């Protein structure tokens, strides 16, 4: 899965 | 677990202080995979690794694709309400 830092 | 409503206070020079994974295209909810120490999510006290983000400021995220969720989440400012659940 994709991981995004937000 | 129980669905929870959680308030987060963010200043404009900061991000939310979380990492998210998942999304509709992967068949899983938007999930908090990291809470970054000292950033707004950590400071608010009510958001934790493993929480699914069901909604933010009334915007339902249960059927949202990963990048859709990023756009929606990053647009929120100031006093931000989350609806979350730990499964």
């Amino acid at each position: 899965w994709p991981k995004s830092i937000i | 677990g129980p669905i929870r409503k959680v308030l987060l206070l963010k200043e404009d020079h900061e991000g939310l202080g979380i990492s998210i994974t998942g999304g509709k295209e992967h068949g899983v909810p938007i999930l908090i995979s990291e809470i970054h120490p000292g950033q707004p999510a950590d400071r608010c006290g009510g958001l934790h690794v493993g929480d699914a983000i069901l909604a933010v400021n009334g915007v339902n995220l249960r059927d949202t694709k990963h990048k859709e969720a990023v756009t929606i989440l990053s647009q929120q400012r100031g006093e931000i309400e989350f609806e979350v659940v730990y499964v």
